[PDB]
C-alpha cells in the first residue's frame, strides 16, 4: 500500500543483515552525524539519497522493485578514538550504474549526500569496484607493461621534469629548456599542469618546438625521449584538437588534468589515446581540494581508482618526502591499488576492500614535487622500478643548467638502482650510496652541495 | 661550471650513466636476477641496428606514434627458463661475445608474472664504436 | 588557482572563498547559452518563479513509467520535470527510450494545459 | 656581369654576407650587447647538426609547416644574466672554441622584455668545413 | 570455443551443449537493442502473445503485391508481417521498392484498425 | 644450440636456403622448365637495384601496401617463346653473365596459361657481394 508522508530512512535503507553480492559496488564512508541523529539513520540516509530514495514517501516505488535497486547500509563500525565518527558501509547494485561511466558512478555515490543537514561531515574512504563493473571500462590506454615495451625502458624508474617557471616562457624558450633537460639523461619532460595555451605561449607553437627538442635529444643520446604535451583545454573540441596535433607530430605522450578537465573529457581522451597509441600522463591538479582533510571529502585512493577506470598511463601519486603532503603507509596502499591486479584488504594501509582489477592494466605512479637528489634512495625504496620520478626545480635549479641537472638525477637514480640490486638496503645505507656517487660524479656533486640542508618535515 | 657534451655522447639505457660494469658488478646483477626467479636472456645487434631510428615510417600514414625501428635485437639462443645457475649465465655471456665480437650485447631478464622485461644492461660495446664517451670526458 | 597549493605541507588547510573575474577575462567566455531574460522569453513565462520536480525514485523506473510520471506531473501545473542527477543510461532504463517517452509526455501535457512544458 | 655561385656558398644568417669579423669587430658587438642590457649566451653544434634540414618530418602527417631540424644548438654553460662585463664574454668565447675546436660556435643575445633572441652571429667555423666561400670568390 | 576442436582426428564427434556466460563477461555487451519490456512499451501492446505472418510465396512476388498482401494481413488483426528470411533484394523485387510499399501498407492498416502495426 | 646469424645473411628466394647450384643442378631445372612447356627468360640487376626497398614511397599517401621498389629486374633479350632447346638456354645464361659480370642474374620461367612466373632462382651473384653467407657459416 502507498502511505504518503515522511518516515525514517532506516526502515528501508538500513539492512545490517544483508549479504553483499559479488557484483555490488561497495562504499566505505567516514560518517559524522549531527548530534542526536542515530548512526543507523544517518547511514541509511546516505544509502538512500545516493540510490533510490528521497525525503518523503513516493507512490511510484510500487511500480518497480525497491528491493532490487536500493542502496543498502549494511554495516557500521565506530571509529576508535572518536566520539561521533563512524564508518558506514553501503552496497549499491550493479544495475544502478552506467557501464563505462566514472561520471555516473561519482554522481550517485558522492552526488548529494555530502551536503545533507543531518550530518556534520562525510568522507569517502574507499570503493570496491567489482570485476563485472570494471570489465565495462576501456580503462588505461596502455598501462605499465605496454608503456615500458613501447618506450623500450626496463629495470629502473623513469625520470621526468616539469619545465619552470610554470608560466611566462615563450614557445621557443620552452623547447630550449626541454632539449637541455632531455639530453642530460631524463626520459621525460612535461608542460606544467597550467601550461595550456596562453598569451605568452600558444599551444601549437609549443607543440612544434617541443617536438623538435624531443627529436634532437633523441638523436643525440640514442635513448627514447618524450615530453608530456598538455591537451587540457576549455572545451572537448580544443582538447581533441591538441591530441590530434601531438599524434600528427609523432610524439609519444600527452598529459591531461583529469580533475579540472573532468571525467567526461578525460575518458574521451583516454579512448583517443588507446585508438592512436599515445601515452597518457595524468596530472591530479585540484585533488587536494577534495582529499586533504580526514573528516570530509573523498580520499585520494578513490580518486585513483576512478582515474584507473577513466583511463591514464601515469598518475601522480605524491612523494611522501617532498613539498606536498602524503603519509607513507597510505601511499604504499594506493600505489598498489594503481599498479597491481589484486589488492587484499589491509586497514593498516587504508584499504577497506579487496579490489580485484580483473586484468585492467596498471597505472604508473608519478612521484613529483619538491624532490632532489638526496631523496633518490627514499624514492627508489618506496616505489621500486615501476614509477616515474620528477625533478622540476631539482633540474632547472641545478647551478650548471639543465643538461648537468638531468645528468645528476640520472646518475643518482642509476646508483641507487645498482645499490639495491647489489643487495644494499636503501632504507639504511641511503645516504652512503648518494655520497659515494657525489665524490664520483662532478655534476651530482654540485647538486648534492646545493640541496644538502633541504628537507620537508613539519609540526 | 662544466658543460655536458653533445658529441658523440650516446648512451644505452640502464646503468650507462654509471662507470662501466666490472666482471664482478655484472656477476652481482646476475645474482639479483637468479635470487628473484627471473628468466635471463642475451640479445645482440650489429653496429647499425643498435640505435633507435625510424626509416620504416616512410611507409606510414599519420600512425608513427611510439613506432621506432631497432627496439628488437637478435636473441642469443633461448631465454634460460628455470635455469637457477649464475655460473651458466656468465658462461653464455662469454659464448655470445666470443661469437659476435663486433656486436652490441645486452643481458636482459624477464618476469613472467607481470610479463615484462624487468631489467637490462649492456655487456659488450663493439671496439670500432666511436660514438660513446668514457665516464670522465662527458663534460668539458 | 586551485591546482596544487591545497596540498602543501607548509599549510594545514586552505579555502578559496572568492575570485574577482575582471571584465576583460569575462569577455573571453561564451557564457550561458541563454540566461534568465531569454529563457523567460523563449518559454513565454513571466511574473512568477518556475515550478519543477525531480522524478522519483531516483533510479529503478522504466522509460515508459518515467514518461507516465512526467505526464502526470506536468499536467498538474508544473513547468518542468527532470531526470535525477544520476539518471543517465542504465540497465533498468536506457536513455534513448527515456528521451522518446518523455518527449511524448511533454507534448501531451502541453496540449492538455495550453502552457509551455519542459523536462 | 658577375655570376653568384651556387657551389658551395653556404651562409650563416646575420653578418655572414659581410667580411669575417675581426677580434675587434666582435668586441664592438659585445659592447652593443652590454650597452643595451641584453643577456649574452653561446651556442655550438657539430658539423652535421649545424644546417637546417627535415629528417624528422618522415614521422609527420601534413603538419611540417615551419618545422625544421637543427634550429636548436647546444648551450654553452648558461646565459650570462646581469653579467655586465664585456671582458668576461670574450673569455667565454675563448673557453668554448677551445673546448670544441671542431664545432660551429655562435654568440647570441636575449632580450627578456620582448622575450626573444635579439642578435646572433657566428664566431667559429670548423676547420674541416668545405661548404663555404671566402668573401671574394662568391661571384665568378 | 568452437574454432578448431570439432575437427580433430582424435575425436569422432563433438557437440557444444551449453555455456556459462559469467556476469562479468555479459556486462561487456550492448546486448539486445530493446528487450521484451521496452518493446511492449514502444508498441503499446500488453497482456497477450503477438501475432505475425510471413508473406508467401517466399520468393516471386513484386514489391506492389508484397505491400498489398501486407496491408490485407495487417488489417485483419495481425500485429506484424514479415519479409521471408530469403527475401532480400532480387530481380523480381528490389528492396527499396518493397520498403516503400510496405511502409504504405503499415500506415494504411494502422489508420484503419487504430492499432500500432509493423512489418 | 646454434644461433642463426642476423649479419649479413641476405637470401634470394627460391633455393637460396639450399647449397649453391652446380652447373648440373642448374641444367636439371632447365630440363624441368622445357619438359613442362614453360617460357624461360633471364633477368639481371646491378648491386643496388637487387634488393627490395621503398624510397619511392616518399611520394605516396597512405597507399604503400604491397609496394616495394626493385621487384623489377632488367630483361635479358626476350623470353624464349616455344624454344624447346635446353642447350640454348644454358648458352644464354653464359652470354648474359659474360656481358654483366658484376650483376645479380636470375633465371625465371613463365606459364602463359596461368599467366604467372612459375619458377625462378639465382644463377650469378656479383663478386664484390659481401652481404651473403656461405651455407655452413649461417649459424654459429
Ligand atoms: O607544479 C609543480 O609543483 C610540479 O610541476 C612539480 O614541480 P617541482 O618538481 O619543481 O617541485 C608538479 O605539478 C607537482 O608535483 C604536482 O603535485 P602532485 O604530484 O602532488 O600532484
Ligand atoms: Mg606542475
Ligand atoms: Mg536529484
Ligand atoms: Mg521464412
Amino acid at each position: 500500500g502507498f502511505k504518503a508522508g515522511v518516515k525514517d530512512y532506516r526502515l528501508t535503507y538500513y539492512t545490517p543483515d544483508y549479504v553483499v553480492r559479488d557484483t555490488d559496488i561497495l562504499a566505505a564512508f567516514r560518517m559524522t552525524p549531527q548530534p542526536g541523529v542515530p548512526p543507523e539513520e544517518c547511514g541509511a540516509a546516505v544509502a538512500a539519497e545516493s540510490s533510490t530514495g528521497t525525503w518523503t514517501t513516493v507512490w511510484t516505488d510500487g511500480l518497480t522493485s525497491l528491493d532490487r535497486y536500493k542502496g543498502r547500509c549494511y554495516d557500521i563500525e565506530p571509529v576508535p578514538g572518536e566520539d561521533n565518527q563512524y564508518i558506514a558501509y553501503v552496497a549499491y547494485p550493479i544495475d544502478l550504474f552506467e557501464e563505462g561511466s566514472v561520471t555516473n558512478m561519482f554522481t550517485s555515490i558522492v552526488g548529494n549526500v555530502f551536503g545533507f543537514k543531518a550530518l556534520r561531515a562525510l568522507r569517502l574512504e574507499d570503493l570496491r569496484i567489482p570485476p563485472a563493473y570494471v570489465k565495462t571500462f576501456v580503462g588505461p590506454p596502455h598501462g605499465i607493461q605496454v608503456e615500458r615495451d613501447k618506450l623500450n625502458k626496463y629495470g629502473r624508474g623513469l625520470l621526468g621534469c616539469t619545465i619552470k617557471p610554470k608560466l611566462g616562457l615563450s614557445a621557443k624558450n620552452y623547447g630550449r629548456a626541454v632539449y637541455e633537460c632531455l639530453r642530460g639523461g631524463l626520459d621525460f619532460t612535461k608542460d606544467d599542469e597550467n601550461v595550456n595555451s596562453q598569451p605568452f605561449m600558444r599551444w601549437r607553437d609549443r607543440f612544434l618546438f617541443v617536438a623538435e627538442a624531443i627529436y634532437k635529444a633523441q638523436a643525440e643520446t640514442g635513448e627514447v625521449k618524450g615530453h608530456y604535451l598538455n591537451a587540457t583545454a576549455g572545451t572537448c573540441e580544443e582538447m581533441m584538437k591538441r591530441a590530434v596535433c601531438a599524434k600528427e607530430l609523432g610524439v609519444p605522450i600527452i598529459m591531461h588534468d583529469y580533475l579540472t578537465g573532468g571525467f567526461t573529457a578525460n575518458t574521451s581522451l583516454a579512448i583517443y589515446c588507446r585508438d592512436n597509441g599515445l601515452l597518457l600522463h595524468i596530472h591530479r591538479a585540484m585533488h587536494a581540494v577534495i582529499d586533504r582533510q580526514r573528516n570530509h571529502g573523498i580520499h585520494f585512493r578513490v580518486l585513483a581508482k576512478a582515474l584507473r577506470m577513466s583511463g591514464g598511463d601515469h598518475l601522480h601519486s605524491g612523494t611522501v618526502v617532498g613539498k606536498l603532503e602524503g603519509e607513507r603507509e597510505v601511499t604504499l596502499g594506493f600505489v598498489d591499488l594503481m599498479r597491481d591486479d589484486y589488492v587484499e584488504k589491509d586497514r593498516s594501509r587504508g584499504i577497506y576492500f579487496t579490489q580485484d582489477w580483473c586484468s585492467m592494466p596498471g597505472v604508473m605512479p608519478v612521484a613529483s614535487g619538491g624532490i632532489h637528489v638526496w631523496h633518490m634512495p627514499a624514492l627508489v625504496e618506496i616505489f621500486g622500478d615501476d614509477a616515474c620520478l620528477q625533478f622540476g626545480g631539482g633540474t632547472l635549479g641545478h647551478p650548471w643548467g639543465n643538461a648537468p641537472g638531468a645528468a645528476a638525477n640520472r646518475v643518482a637514480l642509476e646508483a641507487c638502482t645498482q645499490a639495491r640490486n647489489e643487495g644494499r638496503d636503501l632504507a639504511r645505507e641511503g645516504g652512503d650510496v648518494i655520497r659515494s656517487a657525489c665524490k664520483w660524479s662532478p655534476e651530482l656533486a654540485a647538486a648534492c652541495e646545493v640541496w644538502k640542508e633541504i628537507k620537508f618535515e613539519f609540526d | 661550471m662544466m658543460v655536458w657534451t653533445p658529441v658523440n655522447n650516446k648512451m644505452f639505457e640502464t646503468f650507462s650513466y654509471l662507470p662501466p660494469l666490472t666482471d664482478e658488478q655484472i656477476a652481482a646483477q646476475v645474482d639479483y636476477i637468479v635470487a628473484n626467479g627471473w628468466i635471463p636472456c642475451l640479445e645482440f645487434a650489429e653496429a647499425d641496428k643498435a640505435y633507435v631510428s625510424n626509416e620504416s615510417a616512410i611507409r606510414f600514414g599519420s600512425v608513427s606514434c611510439l613506432y621506432y625501428d631497432n627496439r628488437y635485437w637478435t636473441m642469443w639462443k633461448l631465454p634460460m627458463f628455470g635455469c637457477r645457475d649464475p655460473m651458466q649465465v656468465l658462461r653464455e655471456i662469454v659464448a655470445c661475445t666470443k661469437a659476435f665480437p663486433d656486436a652490441y650485447v645486452r643481458l636482459v631478464a624477464f618476469d613472467n608474472q607481470k610479463q615484462v622485461q624487468i631489467m637490462g644492461f649492456l655487456v659488450q660495446r663493439p671496439k670500432t664504436a666511436r660514438d660513446f664517451q668514457p665516464a670522465n670526458k662527458r663534460s668539458v
